[PDB]
């Protein structure tokens, strides 16, 4: 479907750290599988867990990360 | 032969004969179209100009000619006129690109008089002397475009759009997306009472759409698409109108729109910053100038012999002049009949006291020898142009007689000597400035004046001729002019709509800066030529009290408080039920704290001794307003005459606050100082000022006025429905035909003085023209152009009553302030030995200049791709300089100890490192997170400290950090005189009716709002604007009695103290800066 990283309203990311303890607790809740965090270009660094679906947001791009 | 060239070009006819021919030269040229009959001289002047180059090759006389004798660059330019009207002639097929070059003839008589050669020569080499310093100042105005860019990129395209967007327009085709969002501006909103779309925003205080309008972003640029801050070539342009503050109220306003209120503070930097440095600046080339300078039959025999004898008629013929000024200035625009004939009859009783005493002059001197003295000549020229006068400007040359009191007056003569110096000594100056003058307006006319009559349309609002063009050469000439006085702005967007980019902005420009530095030159030139037990008891505590620094400082943060209880006294009271108890309750407790304070320092010193102080003086009479209205409300007898105005006066309780703070009161001192000196220099520009008003009012008293009906906002037509004034009464049948006179005009002296200042000023002076250069009659109405040769009274006002005395002005105060001072670890070791070399640190500032082009690089909404790689390389970027610093913070092991800045890269760094990982919320509420990235670019000064070369550069930084401090201090006491002026505008111009320059967004109703207004104003940008709703009182325009919240009925301001409010304001702002900025730079050289 609609795939990302670990996002936040209205369209951004969240916040992972130097290693693996980071933000595995909410993103597994969201419904995540991976993990590991990689910068986002402009948006800032997050931590990308696979096969979210559409119900938790996600990084959408083409204007800005806005509010 | 070559000896018989060489005999005959170095004659004086020769001189007299080329500059003969450039001059009939120029009549022919300033022509627009000429008519083919007369026109065909022009091969003829091909002739006398080929004539005269041959000669000249002739009498160097042989084949080398060409090589040695013809170096000189002025030929060059000969050479080239042969050529061209050679190339235009003889072949084409004519696209008419040459036709264009016909002007270079006119520089040729800068080639033939021996002194504009000097003196255009000696300002090239200026020019080139000006090089580093405005390299400075374009990389300043680089750095501080790229901070508007980032903040208010694509802002200031906002646009209410009306709300739609409804839903499936499949997706955009229909108007009743971007097809319509964008391309049908019948979808937008225009400003209140203009031709010009409104803007909005999304934050807060950024101003807002009407219900059903929607503020989407999509739209064309601003203006006319020359002011959009988007895109870094468009940002240089809109922060360079900033530093020269030409027309920037226009800009401030549409930008404070869209991106909101809390925005102020950028334009706040840049124009007190700009401006700061502008003149600082124009102080370093003037310092340039001055360093070049450094670096350089009976009975009849019996009757003349008494009269000659004995004089003292002097003191009795100059009161009758001051009493003839007098007299005419009490002509008015209603004069009644009786007075009407007895003011002409006051003059012609005048003329014949002027008269007599001529004969009676000539007969008792010499009627041949004494006569001769310059001062008499003149003189007598008045009396015969009076009888001539009475043998509508005819009646105006009796106000020459103004300038006898010369010889009595120090300052006037001083004044006199000046525009004197100007035609005399330094009459060469003046004549370069005419002529360029020349060039540009015939330059400017053969380039544009085929585009201003074709496009017409596009340039004006209706389908008449634009108010300004190039198509006449007179109209150019304005144009040129008006480019002198730094209005560059407006016009230039309408050239540009129908000449097109490319041109108009390498000519306008380089008329705003050759024009601008020759008028400095010569501005400049002018000012550098005219040079028991128990009371004892009683006392020493009171006295020990007042002593103890905790009950002082006490005072000073009362003071403080007591000033913020103002600010709260705005229109919203009413609304703020629980502040306004609180303010009430504090009010009393305000006067009582100062009142206690000003019993306790009678106790402390004596009466004697508390009143010798000015400042206690002013402490004591703001204390008496106050209690004065607290008496008055407990003692009864409330809510009548005047005690309402006692209320407004407590505006200045911020004043108190100068006595304590050691910044400001020694600034307010010094101010007062030098108002002696200031004084009299003020009657003279009165006394100047008072010429022109009454000239003005011959002139133009009655022909103002001029309105239509009320629908339309503007004239009637002029030879149509309505001709005059008593016509238009005649035609009154509906309501609607107000005849109104214009707000600011010449009816009155009294009224004559106000439009002077705003023609002065040059703010506001294109309404005071139009209606000036349209009058058609007394009575009647203004007619498009009729009378259009009147701007020439507005350009010898301006050339003389503001350029003249402002430049007496200056030299006064400089001439003063003088006077006054006068009269009183393998790694470590690689790192440790690479360091020390050049090269590592010029390979930084490569990175930093290309992240600087980086950064140039982006416009608004650029592209999908685009954005990501430019976020990549910005990414890459930050990691770089972190890279960078950490690795060479430790080279040596007091390495970041040893430089200051070297420690502040960290700082950047990590501010904006966390900006890119924290800016899911950033962007909404800080400026933007790209723009912390801009600061690594002021890195870049510390290489200019540390280049060997360029020594002007030093000299601009150096004036800048020794006088920066003083900068904030009149900064503060500028602040304080808009905190004063706001709580006294909130009071009497709350509720002003909405016209002009207030808007919905800038009133005087809140205090945040009125700052705003203050703030533009201190820079006089925008005056005229903010005046204009506070002068009118009554219908059409106003609104006599209108319900308002507070007591204060009508939304109507009150003239008297509009004018006065304003035309105060404008001159103590001034005087505060000038004497501030001037006093500073004396001092600190
Ligand atoms: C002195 C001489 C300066 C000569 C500069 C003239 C250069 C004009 C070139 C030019 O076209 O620049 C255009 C913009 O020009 C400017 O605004 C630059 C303004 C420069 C201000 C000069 C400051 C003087 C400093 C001393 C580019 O706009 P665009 O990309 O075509 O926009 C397209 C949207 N329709
Ligand atoms: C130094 C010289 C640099 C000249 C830069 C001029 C660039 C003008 C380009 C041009 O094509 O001008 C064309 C006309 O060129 C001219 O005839 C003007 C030549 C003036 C040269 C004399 C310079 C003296 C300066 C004082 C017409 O442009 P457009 O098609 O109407 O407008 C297109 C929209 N941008
Ligand atoms: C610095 C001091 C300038 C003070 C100007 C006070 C003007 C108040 C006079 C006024 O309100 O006239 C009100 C009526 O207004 C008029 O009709 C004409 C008033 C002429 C305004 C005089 C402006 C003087 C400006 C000084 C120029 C040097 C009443
Ligand atoms: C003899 C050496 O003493 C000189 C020192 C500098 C000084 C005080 C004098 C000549 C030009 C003066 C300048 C006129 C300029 O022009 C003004 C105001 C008017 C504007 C046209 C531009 O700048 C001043 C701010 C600027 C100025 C007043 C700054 C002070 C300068 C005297
Ligand atoms: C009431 C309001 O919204 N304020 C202004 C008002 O001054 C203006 O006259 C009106 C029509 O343009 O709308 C806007
Ligand atoms: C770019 C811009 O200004 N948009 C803002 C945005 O917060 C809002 O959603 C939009 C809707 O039209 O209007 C406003
Ligand atoms: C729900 C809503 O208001 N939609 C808007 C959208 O139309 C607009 O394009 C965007 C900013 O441009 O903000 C959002
Ligand atoms: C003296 C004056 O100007 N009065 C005017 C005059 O033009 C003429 O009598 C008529 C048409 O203008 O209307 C009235
Ligand atoms: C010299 C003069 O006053 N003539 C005017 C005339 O121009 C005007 O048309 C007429 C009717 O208004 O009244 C009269
Ligand atoms: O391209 C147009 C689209 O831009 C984005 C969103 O604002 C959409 O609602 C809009 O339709």
């Amino acid at each position: 479907v609609r795939d990302g990283y670990i996002a936040q309203p209205e369209n951004c990311v969240y916040h992972c750290f130097p290693g693996s303890s980071g933000c595995d607790t909410l993103c597994k809740e969201k419904g995540g599988t991976s993990g590991h965090c990689g910068f986002k270009v402009g948006h800032g660094l997050a931590c990308w867990c696979n096969a979210l679906p559409d119900n938790v947001g996600i990084i959408v791009e083409g204007e800005k990360c806005h509010s | 032969v070559r000896r018989a060239a060489v005999k005959i070009l170095v004659h004086s006819l020769f001189s007299m004969l080329i500059m003969c021919t450039i001059l009939t030269n120029c009549v022919f040229m300033a022509q627009h179209d000429p008519p083919p009959w007369t026109k065909y001289v022009e091969y003829t002047f091909t002739a006398i100009y080929t004539f005269e180059s041959l000669v000249k090759i002739l009498a160097r006389g042989f084949c080398l000619h060409a090589f040695t004798f013809l170096r000189d660059p002025w030929n060059w330019l000969d050479f080239s006129v042969i050529v061209m009207a050679y190339t235009t002639e003889f072949v084409d097929g004519n696209v008419s690109a040459l036709r264009t070059f016909r002007v270079l003839r006119a520089l040729k008589t800068i080639s033939v008089i021996s002194g504009l050669k000097t003196i255009v020569g000696a300002l090239i080499q200026s020019v080139k002397k000006l090089a580093d310093v405005m390299v400075l100042t374009v990389f300043c105005l680089s750095v501080f475009a790229l901070i508007g860019l980032q903040l208010f990129m694509g802002n200031l395209r906002h646009k209410c759009v009306r709300n739609f967007t409804e839903l499936n327009g499949t997706n955009g085709s229909v108007e009743a997306s971007l097809d319509v969002y964008l391309n049908d501006p019948a979808n937008y909103l225009l400003k209140n009472g203009t031709t010009d779309v409104l803007l909005c925003g999304n934050s807060s205080d950024a101003g807002t759409c009407p219900e059903g309008y929607r503020c989407l972003k999509a739209g064309e640029n601003p203006d006319h698409g020359y002011t959009s801050f988007d895109s870094f070539a468009w940002a240089f342009l809109a922060l360079f109108r900033l530093m020269t503050q030409d027309c920037w109220e226009r800009l401030y306003q549409q930008t404070l729109r869209s991106a909101g209120k809390i925005y102020m503070i950028f334009f706040m930097l840049v124009i007190f910053l700009g401006s700061f440095y502008l003149v600082n600046l124009i102080l370093a080339v003037v310092a340039m100038a001055y360093e070049e300078q450094n670096q350089a039959w009976m009975s009849i025999k019996q009757k003349v012999k008494f009269v000659v004898m004995d004089p003292f008629a002097d003191l009795t013929i100059t009161m009758c002049i001051v009493l003839n000024t007098l007299f005419m200035a009490l002509e008015h625009y209603n004069m009644t009949a009786e007075f009407e004939e007895m003011l002409q009859v006051g003059n012609l009783v005048f003329t014949g006291i002027f008269t007599a005493e001529m004969t009676f002059k000539i007969i008792a001197l010499d009627p041949y020898y004494y006569f001769q003295q310059g001062w008499n000549i003149f003189d007598s020229i008045i009396v015969i142009l009076s009888l001539m006068e009475l043998g509508s400007v005819l009646r105006s040359f009796r106000l020459l007689r103004v300038f006898k009191l010369a010889k009595s007056w120090p300052t006037l003569n001083t004044l006199i000597k000046i525009i004197g110096n100007s035609v005399g000594a330094l009459g060469n100056l003046t004549l370069v400035l005419a002529i360029i003058v020349f060039i540009f307006a015939v330059v400017g006319m053969q380039l544009f004046g085929k585009n201003y009559s074709e496009l017409r349309h596009r340039i004006s609002d209706s389908g008449l001729l634009p108010r300004w063009h190039m198509m006449d050469f007179f109209h150019a000439f304005l144009i040129i002019f008006r480019i002198l006085c730094g209005e560059w702005i407006e016009t230039m967007w309408d050239c540009m709509e129908v000449s097109g980019q490319s041109l108009c902005l390498l000519v306008f420009l380089l008329v705003m800066v050759i024009g601008n530095l020759v008028v400095l030159n010569l501005f400049l030139a002018l000012l550098l030529s005219s040079f028991g037990k128990v009371w004892w008891r009683l006392r020493k505590t009171c006295y020990r009290i007042v002593e103890h620094s905790w009950f002082e400082t006490f005072i000073i943060f009362m003071i403080l408080l007591s000033s913020g209880a103002l600010a709260f006294e705005d229109i919203y009271l009413e609304e703020r039920k629980t502040i306004k108890v609180l303010l009430e309750y504090a009010d009393k407790m305000f006067t009582y704290v100062f009142v206690l304070e000003m019993l306790l320092k009678w106790v402390a010193y004596g009466f004697k001794k508390y009143f010798t102080n000015a400042w206690c003086w002013l402490d004591f009479l703001i204390v008496d307003v106050s209690l004065v209205s607290l008496v008055a409300n407990t003692l009864g007898f409330a809510e009548m005459g005047p005690i309402k105005s006692l209320r407004t006066l407590r505006a200045l309780r911020p004043l108190r606050a100068l006595s304590r703070f050691e910044g400001m009161r020694v600034v307010v001192n010094a101010l007062v100082g030098a108002i002696p000196s200031i004084m009299n220099v003020l009657l003279v520009c009165l006394i100047f000022w008072l010429i022109f008003s009454i000239m003005g009012v011959n002139l133009f008293a009655g022909k103002f006025g001029r309105c239509i009906n009320q629908t339309e906002g503007d004239l009637p037509l002029n030879y149509t429905i309505v001709n005059n004034k008593s016509e238009c009464e005649s035609f009154n049948v509906t309501g609607e035909l107000y005849w109104t006179k214009v707000k600011v005009n010449f009816d009155n002296v009294g009224a004559g003085y106000l439009a002077l200042l705003q023609v002065a000023t040059f703010k506001g002076w294109m309404d005071i023209m139009y209606a000036a250069v349209d009058s058609r009659g007394y009575e009647e109405q203004p007619q498009w152009e009729d009378n259009l040769y009147m701007y020439i009274y507005f350009v010898v006002f301006i050339i003389f009553g503001s350029f003249f005395t402002l430049n007496l002005f200056i030299g006064v105060i400089i001439d003063n302030f003088n006077q006054q001072k006068k009269k009183l670890n393998k790694y470590q070791g690689f790192i440790f030995d690479i360091v020390t070399k050049q090269a590592f640190d010029v390979t930084i500032m490569f990175l930093i200049c290309l992240n600087m082009v980086t950064m140039m690089v982006e416009t608004d909404d650029q592209s999908p791709e685009k954005v990501n790689i430019l976020a990549k390389i910005n990414l890459l970027f930050v990691a770089i300089f972190t890279g960078e610093c950490i690795v060479k913070m430790a080279a040596l092991r007091h390495y970041y100890f040893t430089n200051s800045w070297n420690i502040f890269d960290f700082v950047v760094v990590i501010l904006s490192i966390v900006g890119t990982v924290l800016s899911d919320i950033i962007q909404k509420y800080f400026f933007s997170p790209t723009l912390f990235r801009v600061i690594r670019l002021a890195r870049i000064g510390r290489i200019l400290r540390l280049i060997r070369g360029a020594k002007g550069i030093r000299t601009l930084l150096f004036a800048l950090m020794m006088s920066l401090p003083a900068l904030f201090n009149i900064g503060l006491l500028l602040f304080l005189v808009m905190f004063i002026y706001s709580i006294f505008g909130m009071a009497n111009f709350a509720y002003v009716k909405w016209e002009a320059g207030i808007d919905d967004m800038f009133n005087f109703q809140t205090f945040a709002n009125s700052m705003l207004c203050l703030f533009q104003i201190t820079t006089s940008a925008g005056w005229d604007g903010l005046l204009s709703p506070i002068l009118n009182t009554g219908p059409p325009y106003c609104d006599p009695n209108l319900p308002n919240s507070n007591g204060s009925r009508g939304n109507c301001g009150s003239p008297a103290v509009g004018i006065l409010f304003f035309t105060t304001y404008i001159i103590i702002s001034f005087l505060i800066v000038v004497n501030m900025y001037i006093a500073i730079i004396l001092e600190n050289f």
